[PDB]
């Protein structure tokens, strides 16, 4: 069953045997093994094939890389040629928009009818969002790349027999589709050109002479690619055109001032990130990194400007530069290339908007696709800083050592009384026996001689190897390794060579007991296999695989780790700033004499031995590399297999950590760290970590009378002369701190989601509008579960932000073109079946799927969309707030005789066994999901009975207030009152909430 | 008789207990010196307490770094003889004092291995870190004039030149970090790039009375089409401040000018 | 009555006599403990502050003190706590590195 | 005459021996009083020195299976 | 006469037997410095080790960082 979104890493590396198959050439990948391996069953009969011969008559035998090709498919591909799917999806437009108006509808006749509305109140409204929807540059586009998307999943769920050869010929271009492969017929014409005369995508593969007489008489090229770039690029065509109507539509409210960039500024931004694409391929993707930068340093300028709060941007500029003339100088541009290439971000430095335009731009770094990743290129990036030495101070650990112990044992005697009974000889810390025999604690400002006496301190196993009590982390159907004996099974068994000999196929105590025994040394528990991070923009970044015992040995060491420990290190006139640095690059700089004294001293902590040190133990000892189907590890042979080579994707002395794994001892190493920095320099420092983020705040303390010019100043210094310290200390630990990279602020901090200016919040809703989608992955191509995922994003987007219009919109505009997909195109149904007329047995028109679209889903319906979710996020009581809006809706038309024969309905045939999983809900079978013979009819069958549940109807038919809801109600009710309005053009002084005695 | 004998008896005990006493006084003697012999031994308690103190703090320190240190660790003379043999540092850490491998660095006589000096200069990078000049960047004349072009729109504008030259008096005159700051100043209160630039020629005191620079040029065709609109007979007296940037001596012998 | 007066002296003599020779042996022993109490009290006194400022230097010494790690400690603390316990070597193949 | 005279020797002998068997109480409960005080700081002396050097003593031998 | 005499060498023969028993329990009171005394030999030769231990360790130091 194929997906409909991205959720995999792009890579191209098998495409090498298909057009092997096709007699062409084609160097996607890195490994020359694919050059003579022996092409699979599949995938061989190309040769045998009609279509496909006669689709490459005209082409020469060198093709060409997708990665220069994306951009120019994604300007030159629109709606005018000849699909095979019947039903287009732009014949089902008018339609679309038609419901789009009946949000500019009912919305405006809620918040009317609950009072908010609006003083300025505007005729001209309706024909603005026709205009704004019909005028989308990304329209049309988006509707041939979903009907192209549908096509290839219905080629693809075949995949194995002749209905899975599909044709397109789109104007000036020709798209075959085979079995999850694609190949792109294109004009030489459109490829931008070499200063030599070829190419640019041709001069990576092929010599000037060689791409010359390849060609000769031939005026089309081919280029091959999986059924996976259809995909991308189809999301990014989604994500294009919802940020452009969002911008569009945000405008008509407030002309004078918005909290979206433009729709013009984004489309130039496109346009310049597509041309720089075209012209660098994959390598483009280090300049498209720097949005995010960029926008951040453009933020932090928005405020009073000091010396060091341009360092961040001027930084960046630098960044930038060297890297776009670090990618060119081999590359041949063109001079006019040269210069068209320095746009994206002469563009994005020049740009004057508010902060909240900035941090809304923010969010649209994905919009251009991910490059292909090389699991070469992978492993190569991590064993390049992985693999190497370290100069460690053996002071500057014993000092870290020290704080870690002090703020173990301060965290004993906060909670559980006072102290832990010290176990040890009372000499060996003559200082410390003073507080102890007192029963209290060396408070900070003295508290920098007697630190070497925490060494000494000695003490029961202070927590225990109890209270687990969720076994769902020891099993979520994810990704583990294979054994030792059959590592190999992974590959595909045609680009190995060789048949693989070896084929593949509890209590926490004895988990304990299992890593205790050291038994996670034995010879079949070594893989650490690798796995390709999902989309990013980066050249490759990987996520490790373990074997199932040492993966349970990992996750108890995490709950137990979380338990006990890292709790004393919790994630958190007088001026105070910040700075920010980052986390993840840590995990690959941790060696085993750094942390061999914290982890002992946390096995010590318990009763157990030698849990809290099986990575160290066992990561050398494993052989590293990626396990992906079509690329094994270079020079695998048989012979050779049970010790296989080292070559370009594989290494054996992974020597440092990996990413996630043993998360929360690294977090409290660098929080021992930073209150050792806290400790040496007397300055009061508040820590706090988000995932692979940490923010250090530096409290100043001023004698007041000092003004406000040079306490800010005074404020900042501090902070550096803290970030300076903290720097050296994490050098002399191992771990390296860029300093061209610390941000060193006072107002704006980013932290995980949360971005602030000067306390005021920086709206970001393109993160979630902007992934509204007709397809996701609802099992089965659930209509419910795609309109739930549409109601998710709309409540994350009106989270944030001030406009209610945008996001409604968008949402409006999705859920009908994803009812009609599924109604005319589902996968698991056959071909031209019409889900409209095996359950109604008429055609269903607007009318019923206009009403069934509405009435809420706790009632068991199907609308996810209701205003009242606008004020709050959290609903204390859905049913009613459902009854109120349906009989609202019902109220606005004149249909008020429906409501009744509308929300009995027919309860559903189940016992008392879901009530008490749904506290608020209603036993009807269309509410509920498929939470609740081959295993293909029956879901047919459901589905189709699901079906008729929905747009059928006349079928299966001491006190009451809540005072912490009362604030968040009014409180919304003033923002939506006034949200476009000048703070002086409001007239109103106080407003009274009267209450009416019927409910 | 029996009188004499009791008299002499009477005699012979006080005499006895004369001996007795003499003892007595003695003993207090010995005494009273032992009790007052034993002073030393009070005022030791002292000197101890810092001796604790130290040896504590010594067998702490010295206890972390053995136990965070393998069993396969490498003595000093067995590291430099299995550095003889290629640059390949000895397995398990080997413990070095900073000033010897300071000096070994530098002396290259000794064949220090590559990665072990290299990551002995990435420890040393962070030692010159204050609190200022923490995130300043290092801006070169190539950089800043790129830094420049960014904000200017348009090829082949005068203001190009006016960059390039102003790129050129900062390199020499070794004050490109005043002109960003100056830049960046200006930039963020508001102006235009063309204003930020005009602004730091009448501002900073390097300019004012320099003459601007000659450059020969062979033919009109050199010089940019946006550059054309913009040339002058050159005056006798040119200022940079007044608007001159550069002059361009023609191979016939022409004198012309440009200004902005 | 003079042989009772007499016995009585005699008797009483001697156990004064005994009294002084108690009282000499006390005196020795008092006197040899004086003596040999406090001898070594030199000694110890110019061995403290000796150890004191060596041990002062070198956890002085030890701040300027700088560590290159390597690709065996890992291995190493494996085979050590693998010995620790069940004391046969790992299985086999051979770990990352052996020395 | 003589009697009474050999009476008053006999007082004064008594008297003697009396004043030598105080003086001697009182030495011995000086002496006493003296070892009291002197009792604690040289055993708390040798105690910390016994444990110091039973700590640096495993920390040589820890050291010691190095080379 | 004789009685007085009596009583008188019954009072000193008293004192003597007092006088004794003082001086043996005085004796038996001294006799208990041994006891007290040893913990200071011991601490005498209990620094002698500390002292050679330490300066092996320091020996050792040299022999395993390179110094100059």
């Amino acid at each position: 069953y194929p997906d409909a979104r991205l959720s995999s890493p792009i890579v191209l590396d098998q495409c090498d045997l298909v057009t092997r198959a096709c007699g062409l050439y084609s160097s996607y990948s890195l490994n020359p093994q694919l050059r003579n391996c022996k092409l699979p069953k599949h995938i061989y009969r190309l040769k045998y094939d009609v279509t496909v011969t006669k689709f490459l008559s005209d082409v020469p035998v060198a093709t060409l890389p997708i990665d220069f090709i994306v951009p120019i498919l994604l300007k030159a591909l629109s709606g005018n040629g000849f699909c095979p799917v019947e039903p287009r999806c732009q014949q089902f437009l008018d339609e679309i928009i038609k419901y789009t108006m009946q949000d500019a509808l009912f919305l405006k006749y809620y918040l009317k009818n609950v009072g908010a509305q609006e003083d300025c109140v505007d005729d001209h409204f309706q024909e603005k969002i026709l205009s704004s929807i019909q005028g989308n540059e990304f329209l049309h586009q988006m509707f041939f790349w979903y009907d192209l998307a549908i096509l290839t999943r219905r080629g693809r769920l075949n995949r194995g027999n002749s209905r899975s050869t599909w044709f397109v010929h789109d104007d000036l271009i020709d798209i075959l589709g085979y079995g999850d492969y694609v190949f792109w017929k294109i004009p030489i014409s459109l490829l931008p050109l070499n200063t030599q005369g070829i190419p640019h995508a041709a001069m990576d593969w092929y010599q000037t002479s060689v791409f010359k007489e390849a060609v000769q008489g031939h005026t089309h090229i081919v280029s091959v690619s999986t059924a996976d770039v259809l995909i991308m690029c189809k999301d990014l065509i989604t994500c294009r055109f919802n940020t452009t109507l969002i911008s569009k539509i945000a405008e008509v409210e407030d002309p004078v001032c918005s909290d979206y960039p433009n729709f013009k500024i984004v489309s130039m931004l496109y346009q310049s990130g597509d041309y720089l694409l075209s012209i660098l391929g994959s390598d483009g993707y280090k300049i498209i990194k720097f949005l995010e930068p960029l926008c951040l340093a453009k933020i932090q300028l928005c405020s009073k400007y000091t010396e060091r709060k341009g360092r961040f941007l001027t930084q960046m500029h630098l960044a930038v530069n060297h890297t776009l003339e670090e990618i060119t100088e081999i590359r041949a541009l063109k001079p006019s290339q040269a210069h068209k290439i320095r746009e994206f971000h002469r563009t994005l430095i020049r740009l004057e908007m508010t902060p909240q335009q900035l941090c809304e731009l923010f969010s649209i770094q994905k919009h251009w696709g991910h490059p292909v990743l090389h699991s070469e290129t992978a492993i190569q990036k991590v064993k390049k800083h992985a693999t190497v030495l370290k100069a460690l101070r053996p002071i500057v650990i014993f000092e870290t050592y020290c704080v870690f112990k002090y703020s173990i044992a301060k965290h004993y005697f906060d909670s559980q009384g006072s102290w832990y009974s010290v176990t040890s000889d009372r000499n060996l810390t003559p200082g410390l026996n003073s507080y102890i025999k007192r029963n209290q604690f060396p408070p900070l400002p003295m508290i920098k001689e007697l630190l070497w006496e925490f060494y000494h301190l000695d003490h029961p196993p202070l927590f225990s190897t109890k209270i687990i009590s969720d076994l769902s982390i020891f099993i979520k159907d994810r990704a583990t390794a294979v054994e030792r004996t059959c590592w190999d099974a992974v590959f595909e068994p045609n680009v190995l060579g060789y048949n693989p000999p070896h084929k593949f196929s509890f209590s926490i105590e004895n988990v304990l007991s299992y890593a205790q025994k050291l038994e996670y040394l034995l010879p079949q528990y070594r893989n650490f296999s690798f796995s390709l991070k999902e989309k990013e923009l980066n050249v490759g970044r990987t996520f490790g695989k373990l074997p199932y015992p040492t993966r349970n040995v990992q996750t108890l060491c995490e709950a137990l780790l979380a338990d006990g420990l890292a709790k004393a290190f919790p994630s958190n006139t007088v001026r105070g700033s910040s700075f920010v640095t980052d986390l993840e690059k840590y995990n690959l700089a941790f060696r085993y004499e750094f942390t061999a004294p914290f982890i002992e001293y946390c096995n010590r902590c318990y009763g157990v031995k030698n849990v809290f040190n099986w990575m160290h133990y066992t990561i050398p000892q494993c052989y590293m590399h990626v396990s992906d189907y079509y690329n094994p590890p270079h020079n695998l042979t048989l012979e050779n297999r049970n010790n296989p080579p080292e070559g370009p994707s594989s290494y054996r002395g992974h020597m440092g950590g990996i990413e996630g794994l043993q998360q929360k001892l690294w977090t409290s190493i660098s929080c021992a760290q930073i209150s050792l920095v806290e400790i040496k320099t007397g300055f009061k420092l508040r820590s706090a970590v988000m995932g692979d983020n940490q923010c250090i705040t530096v409290l100043s303390v001023f004698p007041l009378e000092t003004d406000a010019d040079e306490q800010e100043q005074s404020a900042e210094d501090n902070a550096a002369r803290v970030a300076a310290s903290l720097a050296k200390v994490t050098s002399a630990c191992g771990i390296f701190l860029k300093p061209d990279e610390t941000f060193v602020h006072s107002g704006f901090i980013y932290f995980g989601k949360k971005q602030y200016l000067n306390g005021v919040q920086l709206p970001q809703s393109l993160k979630t509008a902007t992934r509204m989608a007709p397809l996701s992955d609802a099992i089965f191509d659930d209509l419910q579960g795609t309109l739930a995922s549409i109601g998710t994003a709309f409540e994350r987007s009106i989270s944030e932000t001030r406009h209610i219009f945008p996001c409604r919109i968008t949402a409006a505009f999705h859920t009908f073109f994803s009812v009609r997909i599924l109604q005319y195109h589902h996968l698991g149904f056959n071909k031209g079946f019409d889900l409209g007329q095996l359950t109604l047995g008429k055609p269903l028109d607007f009318g019923t799927i206009s009403l069934a679209l509405a009435v809420p889903q706790v009632l068991g319906g199907l609308s996810f969309l209701n205003p009242e979710k606008c004020f709050y996020r959290n609903l204390g009581d859905p049913v009613t707030s459902g009854l109120f809006q349906l009989k609202t809706y019902l109220r606005m038309i004149e249909m008020d005789d429906l409501f009744l024969p509308l929300i009995a309905k027919n309860p559903g045939n189940c016992t008392a066994i879901d009530f008490v999983l749904n506290p608020s809900g209603l036993n009807v079978p269309g509410s509920q999901d498929l939470t609740s013979t081959p295993v293909l009819d029956r879901l047919r069958k459901i589905t189709l009975q699901r079906w008729s549940l929905w747009f059928s109807y006349l079928d299966h038919c001491d006190s009451n207030i809540i005072f912490q809801n009362v604030i968040n109600y009014a409180v919304a009710l003033f923002d939506i009152k006034f949200r476009n309005t000048e703070a002086t053009d409001i007239q109103y002084n106080r407003a009274h909430l009267h209450l009416t005695k019927c409910c | 008789h029996s009188f004499e004998e009791v008299v002499q008896t009477l005699a012979s005990l006080a005499t006895v207990v004369q001996q007795q006493t003499i003892a007595s006084e003695s003993l207090e003697q010995r005494i009273t010196s032992l009790e007052n012999g034993l002073k030393p031994v009070y005022d030791m308690a002292k000197t101890i307490s810092s001796l604790n103190r130290v040896c504590a703090e010594m067998v702490a320190k010295y206890d972390l770094l053995v136990m965070t240190t393998g069993r396969a660790t490498a003595t000093a003379a067995a590291t430099e003889a299995y550095w003889a043999e290629h640059g390949q540092p000895p397995p398990g850490p080997s413990l070095y004092e900073e000033s010897a491998i300071r000096g070994k660095i530098e002396s290259r006589d000794e064949t220090v291995p590559q990665s072990v000096r290299e990551a002995f200069n990435n420890l040393d990078s962070t030692t010159s870190l204050t609190e200022e000049n923490f995130g300043k960047p290092d801006i070169s004349a190539k950089d800043l004039r790129n830094i420049m072009y960014d904000h200017l729109p348009g090829f082949g504008t005068a203001f190009h030149q006016l960059v390039q030259v102003i790129c050129k008096l900062g390199k020499d005159s070794n004050s490109l970090d005043i002109i960003h700051a100056e830049f960046q100043a200006s930039l963020a209160e508001g102006d235009s790039p063309q204003c930020a630039l005009i602004q730091i020629t009448k501002r900073v005191p390097i300019f004012q009375d320099a003459a601007p620079p000659v450059i020969h040029i062979r033919s009109r065709g050199d010089i940019p089409r946006a550059c054309q609109k913009s040339l002058r007979p050159v005056p006798p007296s040119p200022k940079i401040d007044r608007g001159w940037v550069c002059v361009f001596q023609l191979q016939d012998g022409k004198t012309l000018g440009l200004k902005i």
